[PDB]
């Protein structure tokens, strides 16, 4: 047989050089089961050997790939190119910086994610004395939204996040959603003055679309909801506190 | 000093324009208008209703235009629209467990529309019948 | 580098009403919509139903006060919310968005406060 | 170079090195520590497991049993004081990552449940649905944002250790965002860097396995220990190398040929147990070894079935059924279908061994530390005596908290007690990482370091894999010594700062020959059969417990050869035959 060629446009750029992003053009061979990954290796073995991405684990669990492939925030090793005959089109992971080729600037993401104190607070129980019970049911009630490999699409996909880079985001506000609702934690009330906050869960106006492009299924817009309601108690317990 | 430039693209007013996934959203949005319209053409129809009989009629002139007709015509597209995709995402607000899995939001939905069905019957029986 | 002491936001209050009136107006607009935006001015109704008389005797009717009251109060709070949303969207700049809106709302609300009590 | 100051520094941010830092910053919580990783943490290749943790916990269970199967299952190269001390305190440890918050699957009462991995006995494998690794390491990630002690350095590539009168001092980095090193300085380092799988054309591995950490260590006279042992994994897709977990054989499925016969009844595993109850140690989860050499067996044939990406044996689920699947299985299901188009349900899944988990590594004693002062190694970068010449399918997962935690207060101690050192040689040091940095930039030649790479990948493959003969193992080590003649005639015609990905690929596949070497090298000396190490020439076909019970030490001296010593093996209470 003979394998299929792909013309495939890659927007490069290199801070020390370029005045502006620009595209450049690969052929590309391929066939049913080639990936975008697949090819943006083959690309920097033989065209351009100064192609720079992330990417690790191959079958998308890491989360590093993320990248816009014609307009859609995807993961490179879960695009594959058979879907894309007429045409394709791969640029940064958006709403983010472009600090080189399709490397992005993930620092406030991470400073999000940071801020929202994902983990166990307020729990005394110590080894000696073994694990919490924690019954299905319990962990039902986080499960989902436990899900995040922090990839970052759902932050190309949110016009809010876009318009608004001080929004802590839709990963952000589900990992803090994931500790609330687990029955192991007692740090609720750590968490929700960022999320009361405007720039908190009252940033988002439900466009949805995070949930959409989410890789993992986690249903962040649904998280994100929770959190309004439980944003909106702890409004009205504040209104009543006259302590 | 570094030797990184990164490069921040701009979002302009037309991004909603270019994935239909974000143009149903703008849509959903504009639900909004008629059902503003509306209000509004209640308030007229209720001050008109206390100024008596004359001023009724001219109220009811005014709904028969019928640019108007056309407009209130628009206007229960879009309020039907409004209610077709909020029962779609209040179904979001709940974290509800049965059996050890979460729920939703199809049981959800259903009865939402059950609601709705009836509360039109219930409605339009007791209006007109009478 | 992000804020450790943010300001809460008083966005709880307007989306309570928000809520309700978009599920308010999503199960109860439509029909409302017909019965006085298509029926009664083509009159496809039976009778005097829909006549001046009943209409007032309902309207009158304490019932009738509290229903049109949250049929025409809700979905502005609700609609006026999604047109705030909208500029916003649109990056359409608005002086005092939220005051213009939601005192849009705050003044039909009280309008119709009047109605419902008479003029 | 910018100059840094740290109690400890520690290299990588998987399971290990995030358990190390943690553990530091509780030993001491006024402690200063530096956590070096050339990915943001959550990307370490730990995330990706998905089988489970060992940890014993069922009533009718004892530490005995699991030290038993270790000891067995490492056929006797493990070092047995050190298996003791790991099976004691995996509970520990297991127990912790829930009270962290670690989603561990539950019985109906709420307890933690457990399954069977790695031929045992007595199930005690703890598991988090099928993303295991994802939540082990995104748990232990998230807890170390609540010690300010830890200093993270994200995306720094670490390019050497600075070492001065047999003790470290610290180590050069550079920022991989802005292209410039940085110095820092440490009187205790710990290498958490994970294996060196990617030196096979066809693994299971992340792309960032590449054996820097190993390679680091050679270069100071410290030894890479039973390098030869490379484990494969009996079930991967074709092409890509990607891992179908062992409980999908747990669920029931079967291997079956072209034929659709179940082969491995004819291997000494038999008999055929039916299509409901598969049975440990019998057919589709009988050991290890003997599945991954049953599918070369029936390569010899010509039962293999032909495909584009390779010969194959299939996988066979249907038989299992939605809820079975879709409770225990999802996650296989999408990797079936987007990686070989192939829906479990309706279709068998082609696969084959392929290579999956390094058991050599950095020699370590009891307490994580190496020869040098100061300079600790911990997880699969290591080979702290665990897992001898096979390692027990769970285990690992298990080390990497059980020693992290050993190495991180371990570390805490030495820099504690460790004492000044002599300034400018460590400075000269650090130059010299600076100017041989410069030599490879400015490197000429015009050889394509990717060639080189997929070259060394089918090497390996070739001389180095599940059957073994003096010939091509040979034909190996003679293809390396060709490959690092040419790695000195690479050019990396990319000479950007931002992000240059071009000359951090070209070091990694540098640190990879050497490791390369010394697996190949260790394996030819080898005149035995162990555990992953099985070879067909007459007199090398069987254990050797007279002659090969001990343990491979590869060392890599200036003039660039790899030299082999030989260490014994401590016993305790379970003497071999
Ligand atoms: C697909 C798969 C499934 C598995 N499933 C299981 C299982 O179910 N149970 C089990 O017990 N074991 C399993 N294993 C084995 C086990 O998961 C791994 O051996 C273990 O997680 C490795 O962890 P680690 O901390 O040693 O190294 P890693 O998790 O690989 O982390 C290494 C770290 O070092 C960093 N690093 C490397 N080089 C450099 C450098 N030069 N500069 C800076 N940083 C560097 C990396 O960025 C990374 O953060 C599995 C392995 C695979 C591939
Ligand atoms: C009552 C419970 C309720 C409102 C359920 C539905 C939730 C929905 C439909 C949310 C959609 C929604 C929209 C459309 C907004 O514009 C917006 C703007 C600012 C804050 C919050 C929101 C918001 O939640
Ligand atoms: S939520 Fe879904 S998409 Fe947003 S980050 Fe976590 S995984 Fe990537
Ligand atoms: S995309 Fe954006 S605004 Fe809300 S629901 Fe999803 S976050
Ligand atoms: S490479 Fe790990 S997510 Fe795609």
């Amino acid at each position: 047989a003979e394998m299929k060629n792909l013309k495939i446009e890659v927007v490069r750029y290199n801070p020390e050089v370029d005045t502006a992003p620009h595209s450049a053009f690969y052929e590309v061979p391929y066939d049913a089961t080639t990936s975008l990954l697949d090819a943006l290796g083959y690309i920097k073995d033989n065209l351009a050997p100064d192609l720079s991405y992330r990417w690790s684990c191959r079958m998308a669990i890491c989360g590093s790939c993320g990248m816009m492939v014609n307009n859609v925030p995807k993961l490179a090793c879960k695009t594959f190119l058979r879907d894309y005959t007429d045409g394709m089109k791969v640029e940064a992971l958006a709403n983010f910086p472009i600090e080189r080729d399709l490397v992005v600037d993930m620092t406030h993401f991470i400073e999000s994610l940071e801020a929202i104190k994902p983990y166990i607070i307020g729990n005394s129980r110590t080894a000696d004395q073994g694990t919490n019970i924690q019954t299905p049911a319990q962990m039902a009630k986080y499960h989902q939204f436990s899900g995040c490999i922090n990839c970052g699409l759902c932050y190309a996909a949110c016009p809010q996040f876009g318009l608004n880079p001080e929004f802590i985001g839709p990963a952000a506000i589900t990992l803090a959603h994931r500790y609330n609702e687990d029955s192991r934690d007692h740090g609720k009330k750590e968490r929700m003055a960022q999320l009361n906050s405007q720039n908190g869960v009252w940033s988002c106006t439900f466009v949805g679309y995070c949930s959409e492009v989410c890789p993992k299924h986690v249903d962040p817009a649904a998280a994100i909801q929770q959190g309004k309601v439980e944003s909106s108690k702890d409004f009205l317990i504040a209104t009543l506190k006259p302590r | 000093t570094t030797k990184r430039k990164p490069y921040v693209r701009p979002m302009t007013s037309t991004w909603w324009k270019k994935l239909p996934f974000y143009r149903f959203y703008m849509l959903r949005l504009g639900t909004a208008v008629p059902a503003v319209w509306f209000s509004i053409e209640l308030i007229f129809g209720l001050f008109a209703l206390k100024n008596g009989p004359e001023a009724w009629a001219g109220f009811v002139d005014f709904l028969q235009n019928p640019v108007i007709v056309i407009i209130n015509l628009i206007t229960l597209a879009a309020a039907l629209l409004h209610t077709k995709t909020w029962f779609e995402l209040a179904p979001k607000a709940a974290n509800i467990i049965v059996k050890d899995e979460k729920m939703g939001p199809e049981p959800i939905i259903k009865s939402l529309w059950a609601v709705t069905v009836v509360a039109t019957i219930v409605i339009l029986f007791v209006a007109l019948y009478w | 580098m992000i804020n450790p002491n943010p300001k809460r936001s008083d966005e709880p209050v307007f989306w309570g009403l928000f809520g309700a009136g978009g599920m308010w107006s999503a199960i109860i607009a439509p029909v409302m919509i017909l019965l006085v935006g298509i029926l009664l001015p083509l009159g496809l109704f039976p009778g005097d139903a829909l006549s001046y008389e009943r209409v007032l005797a309902f309207a009158q009717s304490f019932i009738g006060r509290v229903f049109l009251f949250l049929m025409i109060v809700l979905p502005l709070w609700c609609g006026l919310h999604r047109m705030h949303h909208a500029m916003h969207d649109l990056k359409i700049h608005v002086p005092a968005g939220k005051w213009v809106f939601y005192g849009l709302a705050a003044i039909l609300t009280v309008v119709t406060l009047i109605g419902v009590v008479t003029i | 170079m910018q100059t840094f100051q740290a109690d400890l520094a520690i290299v990588g941010a998987g399971g290990a090195g995030l358990r190390a830092a943690i553990a530091a910053a509780q030993a001491n919580p006024n402690a200063k520590i530096a956590l070096i990783s050339k990915v943001y943490p959550m990307r370490s290749h730990t995330v990706a497991a998905e089988g489970g943790s060992a940890a014993v916990a069922q009533d009718h269970d004892s530490f005995e049993y699991h030290f038993h199967d270790t000891v067995a299952g490492g056929d006797w190269l493990c070092e047995q004081d050190v298996v003791d001390y790991f099976v004691h305190h995996c509970p520990t440890e297991m127990t912790q990552l829930e009270l962290w918050g670690c989603p561990w699957s539950r019985r109906p009462d709420g307890s933690v449940n457990v399954r069977r991995f790695g031929g045992m006995k007595i199930e005690r494998t703890w598991f988090a649905a099928d993303k295991t690794g994802f939540h082990m390491l995104h748990t232990l990630f998230q807890t170390s944002l609540q010690f300010p002690q830890i200093q993270r350095f994200d995306e720094h590539f670490v390019l050497d250790i600075l070492v001065d009168d047999g003790h470290v001092r610290g180590l050069v980095a550079m920022n991989m965002m802005e292209g410039t090193l940085v110095q820092i300085r440490a009187n205790a380092v710990v290498m958490a860097t994970g294996g060196a799988g990617r030196v096979y054309r066809y693994n299971t591995n992340g792309g960032i396995v590449t054996g820097d950490g190993m390679g680091m260590a050679l270069s100071h006279g410290v030894p890479l220990r039973d390098m030869e042992f490379v484990q494969y994994h009996p079930t991967g897709l074709p092409g890509s190398g990607i891992l179908m977990t062992e409980g999908c054989r747990g669920e029931g499925g079967i291997l079956v040929n072209k034929n659709g016969y179940r082969y491995l009844q004819d291997y000494g595993m038999g008999p055929e147990t039916p299509l409901g109850e598969p049975k440990n140690k019998y057919m589709e989860l009988g050991p290890r070894d003997k599945v991954s050499q049953a599918f070369w067996h029936e390569w010899r044939k010509g039962n293999t079935i032909s495909t584009p990406r390779g010969d194959v044996v299939y996988l066979d689920l249907r038989h299992l059924g939605e809820k079975k699947l879709h409770e225990r299985l999802p996650f296989i299901c999408e990797l079936a279908k987007a990686y070989v188009g192939v829906d479990p349900v309706k279709e068998p899944i082609p696969v084959r061994p392929t290579a999956h988990y390094t058991m050599g590594g950095i020699e370590t004693d009891q307490n994580c530390e190496t020869r040098i002062k100061g300079l600790f190694a911990v997880g699969e970068c290591s080979s702290v005596g665990l897992h001898g010449a096979n390692r027990l399918g769970s285990n690992s997962l298990a080390e990497l908290v059980v020693f992290g935690r050993l190495a991180g207060e371990q570390a805490t101690e030495r820099a504690a007690t460790a004492g000044n050192g002599n300034e400018a040689a460590i400075e000269a040091q650090a130059a010299g990482v600076e100017q041989r940095l410069k030599d490879l930039v400015n490197q000429d030649g015009g050889e394509n370091w990717a060639k080189i790479r997929d070259e060394m990948g089918l090497a390996m493959e070739e001389g180095c894999g599940i059957y073994r003969t003096p010939e091509l193992m040979q034909k190996t080590i003679d293809k390396l010594a060709e490959l690092q003649e040419r790695f000195k005639r690479v050019r990396i015609t990319d000479t950007s700062s931002v992000f240059n990905t071009d000359l951090l690929y070209t070091i990694e596949l540098g640190h990879g020959l050497n490791v390369a070497e010394c697996m190949a090298h260790s394996a030819m000396a080898r005149k035995e059969s162990r555990g992953a190490h099985q070879r067909l020439d007459e007199g090398c076909t069987e254990r050797d417990d007279v002659n090969f019970l001990k343990h491979t030490l590869a060392f890599r001296d200036a003039d660039g050869t790899t030299r082999l010593e030989y260490s014994d093996v401590k016993i305790t209470t379970l003497p071999p035959a």
